């Protein structure tokens, strides 16, 4: 209402200002903690790199050009160097949600406990998924991509039809080197993979 | 220096964060007191003067603890940057040394 | 009535071919001749600054008062000459970059063990640092301060510094006049303007870097001052409605982005504080659609 | 309203009982009651709420419609509140109307409770009976309201006052946020509907010029559809079309019959305002603080205009889904929602929408950055206006109130002064001639504080001033003074909004409703548990730019992604539902992975084509042009700003877009190099020249990409692809010897003269 005492409002609203400074202290701690944790994680990598950089210096100074022999077995018996090919995907899985937001989420209304009726179903499906199903977006997109892929594959065929030796030891190392790239070649619910397959059909 | 970074990582930043979580719990009790004390006292004028005093003190404290912890974080990032700068220089010299060696064999 | 195609003499393959033939000696000579022509343009600009010395000094301290700013502007003479001559400098410097970039790529392929040592030595005093830079620019390495430009522009110490400072002011307050020029239109096919004003980004930066090295001032500060005044002057025409003066307003705004992208002394954060990116974003949209 | 809008069917999740011969029959009903009982309590409380709200609203309408009380003053702010009451009844009725889930969940519970014989009071039995009846009946809240109003004599006069105020406010722009704007139209509409009935007739009230139907008709034609709740829209003219006396009076209405120019203006205003705003971004003068006050209000109004534009377009599209006749690419088999969203926008419409969204969000950032300056200048200006008006401006009318015998006017003028005046001395000046009755030979220095009045102070002052200008108290006041009160009353209208700047900013830029689709989901009747991404507005808008690679729009694409932030914040703070956040997050998780793929793919392709063009012989280019076979130069694009993004803020995450793009671009570089070397291996020795050219294009590509991205050194990339890192001779060297041995030596003929 409007009938409250002036000084009483002043004191209450000043008490709430001190509460704001309390929450701001917690908010500040969370911010500084998230930044610290990343920089701290970098420290482990920096230290672990610095030691690798230092013991390489030693290994490199001890290299002898006069001594070093070249082996053709580096080609046939040992694998080719591969640099890291790791890619980050699925960046919004629940486990990436920061604590502050996770706390706000936990006080929001949970859905009705419909999974208690799961064991009484004929279809072995989960009861809650008939109420809310986050995996729906991907399931349908994957399905659409697969169907669109087949539709284009059988449209290229629709248009195509209604139209028309013991002399050098290095040779063996290369010959076997080719076999370890043809036979040793090819020895998924990933968004990139699925998108690649859909595009790859529009070329082959 | 490695020692400056050790101080920041293991002691000063955890210390500054602890002081910040303490500020969170303490000011919640301070706010409670200021609100209750005013309601509970007949001497309202003195109670408000006390709230005013706790407000100013609280504002000054929070600003200080944030300023201190921020300055430490910036110092930590400045040190880590210069670490990578020196390391790149060191890696580059190794790379040049390997290049030289591979050419000598050739 | 041109008898030649400029692209067949100035593109990447051609400049690389030139560098193969001329080498470091030849390309260094080519640049020295380019720098001579910039010296002549600079000497002419200083004349125009001295001719406007009174108005320019007042404009430098009256930057916060708009009524007398627009009033002082009308008292300036030969503004078109200032822009024209800085564009020419920028054009010559744009050609040098092409030359240097080609030389760099030719050397890195011909003398990689020497280039490696030069790159390391550059990446890790103010008179001693020029000797590192002359050896670096000889191998086509881009330098923050151009040694050949410093030499060419070295040809009363307190008086010279003022003229340099006032040149920056002269240029900054003149930039909005470019918006009335139909040729100031930015083109996506060019990634620049039909009248070469994009080359001003290179002129403004490199001339400031050179002059304030010779006069031992602060390059960062003088360019920061320049940007503040440039942004201010250009923001003023944003409220203007005249179809003549604002025809290429948005294309001229894009210069500020180019100046900051080109300058190692200027940051996007600093740009944001005096010229909000949303204006540049909308400007890019206007010219690309 | 939130409870209803977010009520998804529980019974659809319940395993049904097929016959009386089911083994788990009892357990199902048992568990049904355990789940549904807490939900039925909410429905009970809702039944009870609407009942008490209608009774209370009508009790207040009765009170204000008393014979002589009808001839008395009623506060504008309160009439508006009564307007929001009738809209609340419309909202709740329509949400209840569309929600079969609610009815069906109660019946499922009711069926379960009975087949278990749970012990219930005679109170509980009738309670349960009332709810069944309530949920079974369509338009029940509207009907109850209509019966309880029409029993009140003269009720239409009060409603007419409410309507006339809305018309007045809408005409004279007495609103700030888009929701306020739309509320006026919704009150007009349902107001007229309620006035047109068995007892009252709106066409007769128009004949007496009590209301102005023509003006309402004009507004409804200009703006035909506005949001009612969530994705549930209201077609304003529906209130007209279904009113008691519509059929006989069809001729009176033009609103019952049924973007390029828009964008020119928006882009101009954006240019004009933001240019000024940027310039303004020891104490200042009254004029300087006032100017910042003016800008704050101007910028909020502009943001509101833009947001209203976007939401009104969207709102219109939702009630007018397209078909094959209007869109050749839209099949008759396409479901309503996809016809309402996806197919209902041309390429040009989608670009224009992202523009405005970007212009809103961009200006929102600049306004937010200026908050502290604005807060201070607004407080100074509001204080100064209120004190100058109370201490100084009210002297003359106060003098004339005491000089004559006008006690009533004196008492209110004094009460105002008592409530707000902050005298510099601490006390009111008693030596004041005007306070006595005689004129001045007198000067008061009014203080300058950076603090506004309290909401109660402002309410009291405004309401008391209003009563003076509403024998009435108005006729007993002078000419210039009446204009002075009106002046201050009009200007003080926005003070609360401006004092609460931060909250007002958000309300002027609210685009959170583009994602929500509970109404359309309910209409699918269990067929859909959600809609796929190609029907989702944020993704429609975002993917369109990725797919077209539209250069002019590439710097806008993150702004359409940011719509997910608006919706997720709304779902967590306003809807307060976990399941809605769960769904937005899962949509973002999917769409963002696609965003990174499509963006990285086109960026690499763009810089490869650039490299290929840069190194293509110029003479050959011109020769091909003359031969009528121009090798078409690639269009330039604007990818750099995206490449510079190190911290995209999305759903509380900090996303390093640069790092993610690099991961893919680096893989693309390696794949290019592998292909170049593999191509050589499948061909004879003469093809080595071609290889060298291709390697050089790859080198140029790496160089162009290295301006923005950090990649492995080109030599390192090349040595790896060439298998020359852990081996002494690479693939190129080994294929050369292979070809020498198998092709060159045995098959070639040297010509010594030509070499
Ligand atoms: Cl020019
Ligand atoms: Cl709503
Ligand atoms: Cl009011
Ligand atoms: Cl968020
Ligand atoms: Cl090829």
């Amino acid at each position: 209402g409007i009938k409250n005492e002036l000084e009483c409002v002043t004191n209450i609203s000043l008490a709430n200002i001190i509460r704001q400074l309390s929450s701001l202290s917690k908010y500040a701690e969370d911010i500084f903690g998230e930044l610290f944790n990343e920089a701290h994680s970098f420290s482990f990598r920096v230290n672990s790199l610095q030691e690798r950089v230092d013991r390489l210096s030693v290994s490199v100074t001890q290299l002898d050009p006069k001594e070093e022999e070249l082996s053709l077995q580096d080609i046939t018996m040992r694998k080719a160097f591969r640099s890291s090919t790791i890619q980050d995907q699925q960046l919004f899985d629940r486990k990436t949600l920061p604590i502050p937001l996770q706390e706000t989420y936990d006080v929001c209304e949970q859905p009705p406990p419909l999974n208690i009726l799961t064991p009484y179903r004929d279809d072995g499906k989960e009861g809650l998924k008939f109420y809310t199903n986050p995996s729906y977006f991907f399931d349908l997109w994957k399905e659409k991509m697969l169907q669109d892929t087949e539709d284009k594959r059988k449209e290229k065929r629709k248009q195509k039809q209604k139209n028309l030796d013991a002399r050098s030891v290095l040779l063996e190392a290369i010959r076997k080197g080719i076999q370890l790239r043809k036979v040793e070649e090819q020895r998924e619910n990933d968004v990139a993979t699925i998108l690649s397959r859909r595009i790859a059909v529009e070329y082959s | 220096a490695m020692a400056e970074l050790q101080m920041l990582l293991e002691e000063e930043i955890p210390g500054g964060r602890r002081a910040l979580f303490d500020s969170y719990t303490n000011l919640e009790r301070v706010a409670d007191y200021c609100e209750n004390n005013y309601i509970q006292s007949a001497d309202k004028q003195r109670a408000l003067e006390e709230t005013k005093a706790y407000t100013t003190q609280s504002l000054a404290s929070v600003a200080y603890l944030i300023n201190t912890l921020a300055n430490n974080v910036l110092q930590m990032l400045d040190i880590q940057a210069s670490q990578l700068r020196r390391m790149e220089s060191s890696i580059n010299h190794i790379s040049q040394t390997v290049d030289i060696h591979k050419e000598k064999v050739a | 009535e041109l008898t030649f195609n400029a692209e067949e003499y100035s593109d990447i393959s051609e400049m690389r071919s030139l560098s193969e033939l001329l080498g470091p000696y030849g390309m260094k000579f080519l640049s020295e001749s380019l720098m001579w022509h910039i010296s002549s343009q600079v000497a002419e600009l200083k004349k125009l600054v001295v001719e406007n010395v009174d108005v320019l000094t007042q404009m430098r301290t009256s930057f916060d008062k708009p009524d007398q700013m627009a009033a002082l502007f009308k008292r300036l003479s030969s503004v078109d000459s200032v822009l024209k001559r800085m564009t020419i400098i920028g054009v010559i410097l744009s050609f040098r970059s092409l030359a240097q970039e080609a030389l760099r790529d030719v050397l890195s392929y011909h003398i990689p063990f020497l280039v490696s040592s030069i790159e390391d030595f550059k990446d890790h005093d103010m008179k001693v640092a020029m000797n590192v830079y002359e050896l670096s620019s000889a191998a086509g390495l881009p330098c923050e301060i151009d040694p050949a430009l410093v030499v060419a522009l070295s040809s009363s110490p307190e008086e010279e510094y003022k003229i340099a400072c006032l040149l920056m002011v002269f240029v900054a307050v003149s930039l909005p006049t470019l918006a009335s020029n139909v040729m100031s239109q930015y083109s996506p096919a060019i990634e620049g303007h039909c009248n070469n004003i994009h080359c001003l980004a290179k002129a403004i930066n490199q001339i400031a870097a050179a002059l304030f090295t010779i006069h031992k001032g602060s390059i960062e500060d003088r360019l920061k001052e320049f940007l503040a005044l440039a942004s201010s002057s250009l923001l003023k025409i944003g409220q203007e409605t005249d179809k003549t003066t604002t025809r290429n307003r948005e294309s001229v705004y894009l210069l500020l982005d180019m100046i900051v992208q080109e300058s190692p002394f200027l940051t996007m954060d600093l740009l944001e504080s005096c010229f909000p990116y949303v204006l540049l974003r909308n400007a890019y949209h206007a010219v690309y659609k | 309203a939130v409870m209803l809008y977010t009520w998804r069917s529980c019974s659809r999740a319940i395993p049904q009982v097929k016959c009386n011969e089911q083994p788990n029959r009892v357990e199902i009903y048992e568990k049904t009651v355990e789940v549904l009982e807490p939900e039925v309590t909410k429905l009970m409380n809702f039944m009870y709420f609407q009942r008490n709200a209608i009774e209370r609203f009508c009790g207040e309408v009765r009170r204000l419609c008393h014979a002589e009380r009808r001839k008395d003053f009623v506060s504008e702010a309160y009439l508006i509140t009564l307007g929001k009451f009738i809209n609340m009844f419309a909202v709740l009725d329509e949400l209840k109307n569309m929600k079969c889930s609610v009815k069906n969940d109660h019946s499922a519970y009711k069926r379960a409770a009975q087949f278990l014989r749970k012990m219930a009071d005679p109170q509980s039995i009738q309670e349960s009976q009332n709810l069944s009846m309530f949920l079974a009946n369509h338009n029940k809240i509207t009907q109850s309201l209509q019966q309880q109003l029409e029993v009140i004599s003269g009720y239409e006069e009060l409603l007419a006052d409410i309507v006339n105020l809305c018309v007045d406010y809408y005409e004279n722009r007495m609103y700030l946020t888009p929701s306020e704007k739309h509320m006026l139209l919704k009150v007009m509409g349902f107001g007229l509907y309620l006035m047109d009935g068995s007892v009252s007739n709106i066409y007769k009230l128009d004949a007496k010029k009590r209301i102005n139907l023509s003006k309402i008709d004009k507004y409804f034609k200009q703006l035909q559809v506005v949001p009612l709740f969530g994705d549930m829209q209201i077609e304003l003219a529906r209130y007209i079309k279904t009113s008691a006396h519509y059929e006989e009076n069809k001729s009176r209405w033009t609103c019952t019959s049924s973007i390029c120019e828009q964008m020119i203006q928006i882009r101009e205003d954006h240019m004009r305002f933001i240019s000024e705003l940027a310039r303004y971004s020891a104490q200042k003068t009254d004029a300087e603080y006032r100017k910042l006050f003016d800008l704050a209000l101007q910028g909020l109004q502009l943001l509101s205009q833009w947001s209203a534009h976007v939401m009104e377009v969207y709102s219109w599209k939702l009630v007018h889904p397209t078909d094959k006749y209007s869109n050749k690419d839209c099949p008759d088999s396409a479901e309503e929602y996809e016809r309402a969203t996806r197919y209902n926008y041309t390429s040009e419409e989608k670009f224009a929408l992202v523009e405005v969204i970007a212009m809103i969000k961009g200006l929102q950032v600049l306004m937010g950055r200026m908050e502290s300056v604005f807060n201070h200048a607004i407080r100074h200006t509001v204080y100064a206006a209120l004190q100058d008006f109370s201490q100084v401006t009210l002297r003359e009318p106060l003098r004339q109130a005491i000089k004559k015998k006008k006690n009533v006017i004196q008492s209110v003028l004094q009460a105002i002064r008592k409530t707000v005046c902050d005298w510099e001395t601490g006390h009111e000046p008693f030596n004041d001639p005007a306070l006595r009755g005689e004129k001045d030979p007198f000067d008061i220095k009014v203080p300058r504080r950076a603090v506004g009045p309290s909401s109660t102070q402002l309410y009291m002052v405004r309401t008391m001033l209003e009563s003076l200008i509403a024998k009435t108290l108005r006729s007993s006041l002078e000419g210039p003074t009446i204009l002075d009160i009106e002046k201050f009353h009009r200007e003080s209208f926005f003070y609360t909004h401006l004092i609460n700047f931060s909250e007002t900013l958000q309300q002027c830029c609210d685009l959170s409703q583009l994602w929500f689709r509970e109404f359309f989901l309910e209409l699918t009747m269990g067929r859909r548990i959600q809609f796929p991404i190609e029907m989702s507005m944020p993704w429609i808008l975002t993917d369109h730019i990725l797919e077209t690679k539209e250069a002019s729009m590439m710097e806008y694409v993150l702004y359409s992604l940011d719509l997910y932030n608006d919706s997720a914040h709304y779902a967590l703070t306003r809807f307060n539902k976990q399941f809605l956040y769960d769904e937005i997050e899962a949509e973002v998780n999917l769409c963002f992975d696609q965003f990174v793929y499509k963006l990285a793919d086109q960026i690499f392709a763009y810089y490869k084509v650039m490299a290929g063009s840069l190194l293509l012989d110029k003479r050959l280019r011109s020769e091909c042009k003359n031969q009528g076979a121009t090798i078409h130069l690639p269009p330039s694009n604007r990818y750099e700003t995206l490449l510079k993004q190190r911290h995209v803020q999305l759903l509380g995450r900090s996303i390093d877009l640069n790092r993610l793009i690099t991961q893919r671009v680096s893989a693309a570089m390696y794949k290019s190099l592998e292909l170049a070397i593999g191509r050589f291996e499948s061909e004879d020795l003469t093809s080595i020249v071609e290889l060298d050219g291709l390697l050089e294009i790859n080198r140029m590509t790496h160089k162009l990409l290295s301006r923005y991205l950090t990649l492995d050194g080109f030599d390192a990339m090349f040595r790896e692809a060439n298998h020359n890192v852990s081996a002494p001779y690479g693939r190129i060297t080994l294929h050369v010897f292979w070809e020498l041995n198998y092709d060159f030596l045995p098959n070639y003929c040297y010509n010594g003269s030509t070499n």
